[PDB]
RNA sequence: GAAAUUGUUGAAAGGGAAGGGCAUUUGAUCAGACA
RNA sequence: AGAACUGGCGAUGCGGGAUGAACCGAACGUAGAGUUAAGGUGCCGGAAUACACGCUCAUCAGACACCACAAAAGGUGUUAG
RNA sequence: GCCCUGAAAAUGGAUGGCGCUCAAGCGUGUUACCUAUACUCUACCGUCAGGGUUGAUAUGAUGCCCUGACGAGUAGGCAGGCGUGGAGGUCAGUGACGAAGCCUAGACCGUAAGGUCGGGUCGAACGGCCUCUAGUGCAGAUCUUGGUGGUAGUAGCAAAUA
RNA sequence: UUUGCUCCACACAAUAUAGAUGGAUACGAAUAAGGCGUCCUUGUGGCGUCGCUGAACCAUAGCAGGCUAGCAACGGUGCACUUGGCGGAAAGGCCUUGGGUGCUUGCUGGCGAAUUGCAAUGUCAUUUUGCGUGGGGAUAAAUCAUUUGUAUACGACUUAGA
């Protein structure tokens, strides 16, 4: 894998574009905040903000915030993976293991 | 660019010559090389005869002439160096090889054409310098090739004829640049300059 | 006067491929005088023509035309992608071609 | 006249024949699947001629659909004919090979009559 | 491992209650991101003293801009390099305008000649050498002397098109 | 494995191939070297054995 | 009155096999659909 | 030749390692556009005869994993310690 | 460190080839670029799943409509289908104004097994659908019988006096 | 063998085409050095200047480039001619003289252009061949068979025959 701290704006920009919902299964895209109210409204969180919000503060919730939203489907980043091999670690010079705050840049080039 | 591009071989590095002749044709770019004689490889001479030994000892065990096929003349050497860069058994490749012609020394006419050079091939670009060389009709000379002496006696005599040329050229282009020195300062020369030229 | 040309002249250089498989969807054109792919975004969605000849006369002409379009650009050389109405012959690698200077943008 | 259709995308349209069908006369181009152990065409070596597969299924709206957009329905008489009378814009009918031809103009002139298209007028006219 | 940047990284001995307020320990590492600094700020600091990532926090990591990016200095450099048969110190000067100029061809050199990659330097110390004639190595002091002028012979310029029309020349 | 006793081979691989000749009259395949400073005449002659 | 296989006629290709896949040029041939 | 744990091949094509059951990448419905992996970009051959600092001149140089071998021991060749 | 010596095998030959020497070599850095049946988005086929829908007065309830995810495969299992001989039923089916069969780099439907038509040839029978039934589908078995090739106008037709 | 062959002229007809679309635009030689201009003491000389790319140079306006007038120049260029000269490496092309004639956008005028409908290469190149016509020119050989034996398995070779 890959991972590390994403910013707001990356997660503001996952859920925008990529968020899908997980309801009788079935991975419907949140495209009104009516379908996230209708089943995570008895948490609170009734807009595609409020999922966000609970997410990112990492709130009461976020077991029932996090599981609702499919996993995120990225495509390979845009400008590549700056590496000439990817399967050593960051430090290393590769793309793998906990690169912190760079995950932004990569995860931006792969929504 | 233009129909055919006449190519002075003099100087010029083999396998960086026939690197990129051979691109030029396979875009279908006509190319015809002179003075391969004149062609050099890197390496000290000793060397590239040895090279060509190595060469000169391959051949079909039962019949020498199936076999691999050794020239000598350095045009030949250079269309060999060439042919290993194009595909030669496809239609496509036999195609880009019939827009090329390599010739020992300058012959008619490409003698009065103009003939170009190809800076990335250029030894004296790019070898450094004080690396040992090789010049191709030494090397042919070695192996073989009969010609040197007939080619370098009729180039000295073609090269003599072509400074003839030259002197009258070099003498007609000393009045046309008089005839345009009176015709500067004129209101047609000033509005040009200003144009840019 | 004796140049009565509207077009950029090129070459149809390959179709686009790996090593050992080519696709004939696409093919690369070479473009006189465009030698950066800055230079060839000018270029992108101008319309191309390959004009071959033939014995059957059609419409009443010998000469026929193969449209497309400039794609996208090709590696640092300069280089363009370019589509057709229909693929190119492949024959034609090497062949000359022509890139008109519509759509106009200037 | 056909009922509106969307384009028809045929999506496979060269004829599956069978391996080898061309090496030896006693191999008929009618598909076989391949079971031998080693054959390049059972393991899909790149190179060798592709196996029909469900993927190249064709499209529910168009399927049945020949070239003008109707469905074609095989017609023996007047009869037959006739139960395509409602139709018109969804089938054609297409005449059997066994019919003969004096009952052939009564077939065309029904069709003609009724507004059914026939797809094989010209069988066996006098012409 | 890349272009190169110096961070200033603290880092202590994670507190307990017996021992607050543990020690304190700096150390300057040039790294091209503050993600490989921290590794190998914790790389040393468990080659000196016990301690692991684990048991420790990182208490900040700043970078370190050259005092004068503009000035041109001779920098002394000290290194200690496993190599295939056993591992040795050693001492280069490189003559640069920045410490971070100057460890990028120290890396440079010691993967040129001596076959180093990055895993196995160690940066030992680089300041800059303050009076010359502490200039210790010939090929530094060439550098030095007085009203210094060389030419560049035998140019070569890059051609732009696959043909030329003249004959090139190395004048310069 | 080797031979078991070295013999010369048998023939002139230079005279090959064994093939018959283009023509009756064999080719006069090399001239003397010229010195110019004599008078002129022939370098061969014709006959029949 | 099939097939292997053969003659003729017509067409086409052939630098140490032939046959095959994707694609297009050219030639030949053909369906449908306009109104 | 014989065991252990996992992963493969066998039963499996696809990109790469020229070539190759087992390596690397990645696992297959029919297709379109885009982005990549491993691997590459002088010419064969798609893609910089790109940029940068050094090293190396071999009268059998060298050139990328698995992999298609080379050792002790030497050199007043040259490089840096 | 690189280079050189150390360093001897049998057909001619292999960094894949050509060739490369401030590399097109070795170490290291930085960008750009190329392209997998993989990733992202879309269309279409199929599989599985979750919903919705018997209200007449038209045509499918194993149906119709919405939605999601998935798709490699030997041995092997199951499923849905295609094609043959014959049997019950039926379409008051096709046909001497031409059944069946055979031929056809002519047409159309199906992913496919296959189905359909035209033209030619032909001469007496034959098919669709619901069901029954089995001596029911061939490329192989040094398979059975029959027919036929290349070999090839080739080996040869030369003992015993003419 | 039914008036054939060849070179030049144009014509209709075919069949091509590895790919016309302003111009392949001529020293040599060196590169840790040169080109050019000028001067002289003619040199491995003095002095000046230039490069740092052909991004140049030449050509380029006119129905794809029509029909016409004039002026200034005496220049430019196309064509067919004619004078003299050079080139054998595959010269098959280069130069020079002199008339003729076309154009000239060097400059100034008169007229034309539309409807090809808002783009659809919008057809302007050069290959070979065949068929008549009439402007020059020319009127053979080879093979079978026969024959020699400097040859030979058969072919082939080498002879001979009005
Ligand atoms: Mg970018
Ligand atoms: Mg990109
Ligand atoms: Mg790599
Ligand atoms: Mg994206
Ligand atoms: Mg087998
Ligand atoms: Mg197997
Ligand atoms: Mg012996
Ligand atoms: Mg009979
Ligand atoms: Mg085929
Ligand atoms: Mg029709
Ligand atoms: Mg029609
Ligand atoms: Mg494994
Ligand atoms: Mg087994
Ligand atoms: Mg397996
Ligand atoms: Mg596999
Ligand atoms: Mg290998
Ligand atoms: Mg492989
Ligand atoms: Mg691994
Ligand atoms: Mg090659
Ligand atoms: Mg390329
Ligand atoms: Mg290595
Ligand atoms: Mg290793
Ligand atoms: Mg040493
Ligand atoms: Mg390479
Ligand atoms: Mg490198
Ligand atoms: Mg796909
Ligand atoms: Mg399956
Ligand atoms: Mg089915
Ligand atoms: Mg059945
Ligand atoms: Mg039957
Ligand atoms: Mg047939
Ligand atoms: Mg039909
Ligand atoms: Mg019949
Ligand atoms: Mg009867
Ligand atoms: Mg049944
Ligand atoms: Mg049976
Ligand atoms: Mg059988
Ligand atoms: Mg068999
Ligand atoms: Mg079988
Ligand atoms: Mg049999
Ligand atoms: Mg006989
Ligand atoms: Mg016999
Ligand atoms: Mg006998
Ligand atoms: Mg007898
Ligand atoms: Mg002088
Ligand atoms: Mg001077
Ligand atoms: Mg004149
Ligand atoms: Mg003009």
């Amino acid at each position: 894998v890959a991972y590390g701290y994403p910013s707001y704006s990356t997660i503001r920009q996952l859920v925008y574009k990529r968020g899908f919902g997980k309801i009788n299964k079935q991975r419907v895209p949140l495209s009104d905040n009516a379908i996230i109210e209708a089943n995570l409204g008895k948490y609170g969180i009734l807009s595609i903000d409020d999922l966000i919000h609970e997410i990112i503060t990492v709130g009461p919730h976020f077991k029932q915030a996090n599981n609702f939203l499919w996993p995120f489907k990225l495509s390979n980043p845009s400008g590549g993976w700056g590496v000439p091999r990817k399967f050593k670690h960051f430090i290393q010079g590769g793309s793998f293991g906990n690169r912190e705050e760079f995950i932004n840049k990569l995860v931006k080039s792969m929504n | 660019v233009e129909p055919v591009v006449v190519i002075d071989g003099k100087g010029h590095l083999v396998g960086r010559l026939a690197s990129v002749v051979a691109k030029q044709l396979l875009n279908g770019q006509k190319i015809v090389v002179v003075r391969a004689e004149e062609l050099n490889i890197s390496g000290e001479f000793f060397r590239n005869k040895l090279k060509y030994h190595d060469f000169l000892r391959k051949a079909t065990a039962f019949n020498k002439t199936r076999g691999p096929f050794h020239f000598r003349a350095p045009s030949r050497i250079f269309y060999k160096a060439l042919r290993g860069m194009v595909s030669h058994k496809t239609a496509r490749g036999k195609a880009a090889l019939e827009r090329l012609k390599v010739f020992e020394g300058i012959p008619p006419p490409y003698d009065k054409k103009k003939r170009v050079v190809v800076p990335q091939a250029l030894r004296v670009l790019r070898l450094k310098p004080g690396r040992k060389y090789t010049t191709l009709g030494k090397l042919s000379t070695s192996v073989g090739w009969k010609y040197e002496d007939v080619v370098a006696k009729l180039e000295a005599k073609r090269k003599v004829s072509s400074a003839e040329y030259y002197a009258k050229k070099r003498a007609f282009t000393k009045k046309v640049a008089s005839a345009n020195a009176t015709a500067a300062e004129s209101d047609v020369a000033k509005q040009l300059a200003a144009l840019g030229y | 006067a004796e140049s009565h040309r509207l077009y950029v002249k090129g070459k149809h250089l390959s179709y686009q491929r790996s090593k050992r498989v080519n696709n004939p969807n696409v093919s690369l054109i070479k473009i006189e005088g465009v030698a950066t792919p800055q230079d060839a975004q000018f270029y992108l969605g101008k319309r191309i023509a390959y004009v071959y000849r033939a014995s059957k006369e059609v419409r009443g002409s010998k000469i026929r035309v193969m449209w497309g379009k400039v794609t996208r650009t090709h590696g640092n050389s300069g280089v363009v992608r370019a589509t057709f109405r229909n693929n190119l012959p492949a024959k034609t690698f090497g062949a000359s071609v022509r890139i008109f200077l519509y759509p106009s943008n200037i | 006249a056909s009922l509106p259709h969307p384009k028809i995308v045929k999506k496979h349209t060269k004829k599956f024949k069978r391996h080898h069908s061309d090496r030896y006369h006693r191999v008929a181009e009618n598909w076989r699947k391949q079971k031998g152990i080693d054959s390049v065409v059972r393991r899909r070596f790149r190179g060798n001629i592709s196996q029909p597969k469900i993927g190249y299924g064709s499209n529910k709206k168009t399927k049945f659909l020949s070239p003008s957009g109707h469905k074609t329905f095989l017609v023996a008489n007047v009869k037959d004919l006739e139960t395509l009378t409602m139709h018109t814009k969804t089938y054609a009918a297409e005449i059997a090979h066994n019919i003969s031809a004096k009952n052939r103009v009564v077939i065309l002139a029904r069709a003609k009559a009724l507004g059914i298209k026939v797809t094989n007028p010209k069988g066996r006219l006098a012409l | 491992m890349a272009h190169f940047k110096e961070y200033q990284v603290i880092g202590r001995r994670l507190p307990t209650e017996s021992v607050p307020e543990p020690k304190l320990f700096r150390m300057r590492i040039f790294a091209s991101n503050e993600v490989i600094a921290k590794s190998r700020y914790w790389y040393f600091l468990q080659k000196l003293h016990k301690v692991k990532k684990a048991s420790g926090e990182i208490v900040s990591i700043n970078q370190i801009n050259e005092a004068h990016p503009t000035k041109v200095k001779n920098f002394g450099v000290w290194v200690r390099y496993d190599s295939r048969s056993g591992t040795h110190n050693m001492y280069k000067e490189i003559r640069d305008v920045s410490r971070v100029a100057a460890v990028e061809t120290l890396y440079q050199d010691m993967a040129a000649r001596h076959r180093a990659r990055f895993r196995s330097i160690h940066i030992l110390k680089v300041a800059e050498i303050e009076k010359t004639a502490d200039v210790k190595r010939q090929y530094v002091k060439q550098f030095l002397t007085k009203d210094l002028k060389f030419p560049l012979p035998h140019r070569v310029q890059k051609s732009t098109k696959t043909f030329s029309y003249k004959r090139p020349s190395t004048f310069y | 494995s080797h031979r078991k006793y070295e013999a010369p081979r048998h023939g002139h691989l230079g005279f090959l191939p064994r093939k018959r000749a283009a023509s009756i009259r064999a080719r006069v395949k090399a001239f003397p070297k010229d010195d110019r400073s004599k008078p002129v005449a022939l370098t061969s002659f014709l006959g029949y054995k």
